[PDB]
């Protein structure tokens, strides 16, 4: 549920 | 529990695209739907439906509207992409997104095939967002290559996107994002839709004879 905002990847699960 | 589409769009896709111009959502549809889409794509390939995508590009492609028999799950993927764009509610840049292409189902058939560095829409043809879904179970660029390398303008570092199973990718289609498909050494599949800005598209900078 965590977005590292300097990156552009997030898992939806 | 997968994040709901509305929340995924408003709380991640929109801010990520406006900050970086590239946005990856992993585990977009889950294993069952992803494998179903893979089966549909492999069926299209196996029955000879692809043609040359072309020196510049070594992919084989076919265009899918979404309602064709045997492409039901691809149609579900396309409607899910559409839902996400709708939920973005005009917050992607200043674009007014009102149309899109059919789905381009593409295969790089190993053997070092790729796509040289290019910009998707360099001539103002209306396409503002590129949306790609990858369906390669257990893909590992260490073995099979096939990385999509994006070279965002104004940044010194490049962005490497592995064509991972169940991965959805957005990026601005204009000159901000030159990119290449690095040589692929296994069968690499992906499905692309491009979304149109209504005004740019209506300017008809490209006439197709
Ligand atoms: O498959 C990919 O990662 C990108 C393909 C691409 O650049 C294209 O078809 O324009
Ligand atoms: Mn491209």
């Amino acid at each position: 549920x965590v977005w590292l905002t300097d990156t552009w990847v997030l898992s939806r699960t | 529990k997968p994040l709901p589409a509305l929340k995924l769009a408003l709380e991640y896709i929109v801010p990520c695209m406006n900050k970086h111009g590239i946005c990856v959502v992993d585990d977009f549809l889950g294993k069952e739907t992803g494998q179903q889409i893979g089966d549909e794509v492999r069926a299209l390939h196996d029955t000879g439906k692809f043609t040359d995508g072309q020196d510049i590009r070594g992919d084989k492609i076919t265009w899918i509207e979404g309602k064709e028999p045997g492409c039901e799950t691809i149609g579900l993927l396309m409607s899910s992409m559409d839902d996400l764009i709708r939920h973005c509610n005009g917050k992607l840049g200043s674009y007014k997104i009102n149309g899109r292409t059919k789905a381009m189902v593409a295969c790089y058939p190993g053997n070092g095939t790729g796509y040289v560095r290019h910009v998707d829409n360099p001539n103002g043809d209306g396409r503002c967002v590129t949306c790609i879904y990858y369906l390669n179970k257990d893909w590992d660029a260490k073995v099979s290559g096939g990385i999509l390398r994006i070279f965002p303008e104004g940044k010194a570092q490049f962005a490497d996107i592995e064509p991972k199973f169940d991965r959805l990718l957005f990026f601005w289609s204009d000159r901000r994002n030159p990119h290449e498909v690095q040589p692929a050494y296994a069968t690499r599949y992906a499905i692309t839709v491009w979304y149109f800005d209504a005004d740019e598209r209506a300017r008809a900078k490209v006439k197709y004879l």
